[PDB]
């Protein structure tokens, strides 16, 4: 995902998320929507499965 | 080391007496629980007495 890093300013872990790494070719069963927003430096997330 | 996005607790810092130096330049340590900052940085090194 990247080569290297020098210094950082922020990080976060939150609760663990469990997901399936097996890929198939069947029809879809879930829909996920995400909204990314920035006013005054505020990074906003809006999501609901 | 950068310390951020956390609620500070200097109570245990001055309620201990094992330290030898508690000089706070610029800002007065008598009011630290009333002050909200953006960033906290903490260096660490060993030096002779
Ligand atoms: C990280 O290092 C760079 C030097 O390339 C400096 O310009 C930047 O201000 C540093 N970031 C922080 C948060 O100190």
């Amino acid at each position: 995902v990247y080569s290297s890093a020098n210094n950082c300013t922020f990080e976060y872990v939150s609760q663990p998320f469990l997901m399936d790494l097996e890929g198939k070719q069947g029809n879809f069963k879930n829909l996920r929507e995400f909204v990314f927003k920035n006013i005054d430096g505020y990074f906003k997330i809006y999501s609901k499965h | 080391k950068r310390i951020s996005n956390c609620v500070a607790d200097y109570s245990v810092l001055y309620n201990s007496a094992s330290f030898s130096t508690f000089k706070c330049y610029g800002v007065s340590p008598t009011k630290l629980n009333d002050l909200c900052f953006t960033n906290v940085y903490a260096d660490s090194f060993v030096i002779r007495g």
